[PDB]
């Protein structure tokens, strides 16, 4: 199955996904340039953003956090349990198993069988030259067009400063001859009505790309190199990873930021068969496009069930009125 | 060109031999997509003019060059007709560009 | 275990997180940009707010105040005793300890089994490269969207001058409103170094508690009781002169022994029904969720206990484990 | 010991050397209006002057500063690398422990010397004398105030509270125990000036203990009695002892508390409890 | 923009050779997203004018000219007519920082 | 001519010893396909300038030299005069090319 | 005068064997550049791929890759700026491309 999520999400007072600034106390936030129609004349505005790479990283974190609860969490890499994005990065010709075992980098099917990270997010092994695309694909998080139109662009940057305090058993701070250890850093603080949209191409979970299908009597069928309940648990964990992406675990310095996280409205499509990508929330006329897509995809023989949150979506397209995301996970996993 | 006063003042605000070290103001001035934060940054820059003026004699330092009325008038005239963020960011980052220099630091 | 405490608290005349521009007399209170719905469209307003760094530092202060009374409070950093949250600052390679004996940062096992501060609130050592994310996710402090849209804005800030040759005049910015917070204690890996979360000694996942269970339980008790100063007056700066008024207008607390999501905050036009839906759906999914409420209305098929505060809930949670 | 006091009084025609905002309660409106209330800095200065007045009279109170006698609490202002003691011996600000030993006002109310870099967090938390919501609701007066004394940190340097000689958690007291007790008694007695010529005491409620305890809800609200009940019951049920004192208020039932009929009785109770 | 006259008038309140070092007025004027506090600030600045003029005449240098009505009028009917906070905030902070210029004020 | 000093300082960012590298700013100021991000990267280098000064005066090296203000304004006039992307790209690449050269800064 | 040998050394180190990092795209960009801007971008990219060469030489024990002298950069800038004729510019770019392939004293 390839479930797609999209919609409009509000992030207020978030310091998520900074840029570091290149070695400056004033920490730069992720600024991305976007285009707005702006009636007669188009405009280009540079606005704070959350990159899809870090969104994928946080989806990985959620998946590996919800995968340890399953009894089949041994296949999960212990480096994933500590939220590590590294995978065969530099000279890593072997892999470390959660139970202290060494896994070779040959027979990609065995790699994805013994590593849940390989199955869900792909891998890159430069030493052995092993390639596997990430099944989860995250889009960029940008403020939607009507937001810029109504706020006339704005800045969405406040730049609150933060410092340190030291007593060093002396009651003072100290000069540079002792270390100071008191740093003044000002981190950009942003907001806006953003758009969340990540696709979970989960139909390849447990299916290596080397030999995706087999033909014993000349029919196409997925190559499931693992036993079925392991694949079902992996699918369940991947779907559950959607839950923190909307309750809110994403964003940089989550310990000090934890932005108030909710989606203003949401659309989800299960779509067991391959389908077009669901449009990410940035626009104004996407309601019509989504309505047409859903109302005419069933004419192509696609048994897509649509879950709708805070969108009317007319009255003739059938949909499931929802108000959370774990209910979405439950109704997605009760059929698979 | 008609900017030596502002550049020298910003340098003396940011450089050494002044034990003040206001870098937050320079960061606010530099990266200014809109006019609000650019104006707040230039306000914060000119705010510590009395501090520099009074503390200059506390060490034996020449007084800084306060920006001229004509220079600030020209800046205000040329900042009003700002719609596209490109040239606004250009002007702000150039302000910060002559903010840092290697002037004769308090001879 | 993982617990999430969200709350709406009414504040008046608080000088919290105020820095000003350089060395100027006027000191601004970090008025940040926030988005509201209203009726004419999504509008951005500059409203005063309290950063989550402030909230987490005061949670640190509460934790180190309530950790000394514990029998196992010896294993705490010297910086924690001096109300210093800065851990392993510029150039720091070794570590300082309350007892006096320094500890080397060769790995995370010793920094977790000896430095309870490093475990509860994370740390960062630039030299040795040791990195750990804090378990205290502190949200921000913002006024309600309805409150902002009905207060007509008015900058929600007033300037009050303070007097003191050594005679100088300085002014401060003062604000109010029904602010909100959502503090998350993801304290399910305390006593567990990040490098070796699960050892898998016999092919079964289990926590690797580097310390004895008593110290882990005491650390949990102290960290959860640190929520008590958050609703008493120990929030923000200038407490010697300001001490903002606190009253818990609304409170929700969701606790569990397993990985659970966060909850929708109350900074919006419609949040109560969303909270009901998310709580009921999380309970129906199969998560051992315990939900406690204070001055908030609930619905059907959902538990609603008219609790007094958080300390008693933490006490009975420790009792039942 | 740690003590928290919250009360309400009536101020009429107050003369100062401010104006703040008050927020309308209930559901009719949550707007704010400007009211000439009392800032918390005024309350802290009143506490400081009461402390110095009641501490300089003690025979052991000779470790004050010359600036403290004239109620000039600059606390190492501009161009002040040292301090002038009350006796006359100029103390040098080299270490925090020396400041703690030689100074008392800087102990009770903190200090900050930017030139030497010395700093100390004040253990006295002063809140605002703000009008009650009913006053602005039915008038468009009763003013609520509160104070927090963290006297357990008196004489304890901020650098290190426990020396840990034989691996025990004992406070790092640097002054004589008699001097510490006298300072605590003077700090407790310093609650008289703001509780005593035009204003009269209408309501008061205080809690005192040894360990770190939550502060009471400020006397700014309407249903704050429920919050006070919650705090008292929770403090009783948490496990440590706590002393509750009430002045012209019926706090609750089925608990233990001391109904004080005078401010001097409350001062005596705080003095004798430590 | 006719901001030169009001800037020169406000500068004499803050600039050197004047004991009235009232620095809070400009900060209150600048960060005024709402019309109420900006109006209060300009009213108090105008009400402080007699002290400025008496100090100037006592010093010997000529005092600032009488506060004209049309410029301040156009000030309000351009600050309150524009609903969006951007332009009003930028003009307020600009006219507040206009006072931070040093020239031949009181020889 | 006026590329040596600023190019020298650019090479001060990354060179022998100087255990702090910043190649993002060099890449930004090299391929400045638009009118900006060039001054942005140069300002970022000027913001790391105090970091370089502290590192030099601390570890092993003589203090670094900030580019002269006349050099900065010569660069600003050069970038103002050009209009076609050809000259802008050529100037940007020639500016950022000096960041990688054999300089004997720390003996 | 001087730029020839040093440019040849550096470009060879970028292109020669015993490195497993054979970047010909930079060489092609330097060669096929009618205008001076793309020649400058190519030489800048070649100079930028210095840390990789240094790290690899330190790891595998090869001698450190020498970086062209600042006077060489000076001469490059002068002859690029003073020669607006595309003919001499192409000649210089192709000479640099030729010096990109040279069998100098490699690792022993």
């Amino acid at each position: 199955m390839y479930v797609r999520i999209s919609g409009r999400i509000r992030l207020n007072a978030h310091s998520l996904n900074a840029q570091g600034g290149g070695g400056t106390n004033y920490i730069e936030i992720t600024k991305t340039k976007v285009t707005v129609r702006t009636e007669n004349g188009w405009t280009v505005v540079e606005v704070p953003a959350i990159t899809g790479n870090m969104l994928k990283h946080w989806h990985f974190v959620g998946f590996v956090d919800y995968f340890k609860t399953t009894p089949y969490g041994v296949n999960l890499t212990e480096r994933a349990l500590r939220y590590n994005g590294t995978r065969f990065g530099q000279g890593e010709t072997t892999a470390t198993k959660a139970n202290g075992a060494t896994v070779q980098l040959n027979d990609e099917a065995t790699i994805i069988k013994e590593l849940a990270d390989a199955d869900v997010h792909g891998f890159l092994a430069p030493k052995t030259g092993r390639r596997r695309v990430s099944l989860v694909k995250a889009s960029f998080i940008l403020p939607t067009e009507d937001f810029i139109k109504e706020v006339e662009g704005e800045r969405l940057i406040t730049a609150i400063k933060h410092n340190r305090v030291d007593v060093d058993e002396k009651g003072a701070i100290g000069s540079s001859k002792e270390g100071t250890a008191q740093m003044l850093f000002s981190r950009e603080y942003a907001t806006g009505l953003y758009g969340f949209s990540i696709v979970l191409d989960l139909g390849l979970v447990g299916i290596p790309q080397g030999l995706p299908v087999k033909f014993e009597e000349n029919q196409p069928r997925p190559n499931i190199v693992i036993d079925p309940n392991e694949r079902k648990a992996r699918i369940e964990s991947a779907l559950k990873a959607l839950i923190p992406m909307l309750s809110g675990y994403i964003g940089a310095n989550l310990a000090r930021s934890f932005p108030v996280f909710k989606v203003e409205e949401l659309v989800a499509i299960a779509s067991e068969g391959p389908i077009p990508a669901l449009v990410h929330g940035f626009y104004e006329d996407y309601i019509e496009a989504n309505r047409s897509i859903i109302k005419n995809a069933r004419a192509l023989g696609f048994n897509i069930e649509v879950f709708t949150y805070n969108v009317d979506l007319g009255e003739d397209i059938e949909a499931t009125k929802v108000s959370s995301v774990e209910e979405l996970v439950a109704n997605l996993v009760k059929m698979v | 060109g008609w900017i030596r006063n502002i550049g020298r003042y910003l340098s003396y605000l940011v450089d050494d031999t002044f034990e003040e070290y206001a870098y937050d103001v320079v960061d606010g001035i530099a990266k200014a997509r809109t006019q609000e934060e650019l104006l707040e940054g230039v306000y914060k820059a000119l705010r510590l003019a009395p501090k520099l003026k009074k503390k200059a004699e506390s060490k034996g330092c020449p007084p800084p060059r306060i920006p001229s009325p004509e220079d600030i008038e020209a800046l205000e005239e040329k900042v009003e007709q700002l719609s596209n963020p490109k040239d606004l960011r250009k002007l702000a980052v150039s302000l910060a560009l002559w903010a840092f220099a290697s002037w004769n630091n308090c001879p």
